[PDB]
């Protein structure tokens, strides 16, 4: 949206109900995770992709 | 509700705000039942030790 | 839920993630996009029976 034109929420309220895709936030989705419980309790790791 | 901005009319509720009865443009459109509430309010809530 | 810790050079904060939605998705009418939705979205048919 144009700052000088409208505020966020003039412009998001013409369509409220969309959806943008988000390639910045990923899932990954392995098999150690779905069969490995020890990989489902991770909170905060610290990795590199 | 103007041009579908609902959200900014939510925000701005203390200024945009009046009752029905004072609605200049209702002062006969509208029955005196509908427009005064004359019912009770349920009170029910519990809390802990 | 999963707060998905802040990104860093982002003045954002921590993001909020669901992958179980239960949601209602409402259509607020409007003609910011195009006049036509004032009544709502359309009803797409073939063009013939």
């Amino acid at each position: 949206y144009n700052p000088s034109t409208t505020n966020a929420k003039d412009f998001v309220d013409g369509s409220p109900s969309e959806f943008l895709v988000d390639e910045n936030i990923v899932t990954m989705h392995s098999p150690d995770v779905e069969f490995d419980d020890r990989l489902q309790n991770i909170t905060n790791g610290k990795f590199k992709l | 509700i103007t041009d579908g901005k609902i959200a900014d009319l939510f925000n701005n509720a203390i200024s945009q705000t009046i009752s029905v009865d004072q609605v200049q443009d209702w002062l006969t459109r509208i029955a005196d039942t509908d427009k005064y509430g004359t019912e009770p309010v349920s009170m029910k809530y519990k809390s802990n030790p | 839920l999963v707060r998905i810790p802040a990104q860093a050079n982002s003045n954002l904060g921590s993001l909020n993630y669901y992958a179980n939605i239960d949601k209602v998705l409402t259509f607020n009418r409007s003609e910011q996009i195009s006049e036509i939705y004032k009544n709502g979205y359309l009803i797409y048919t073939t063009k013939d029976w």
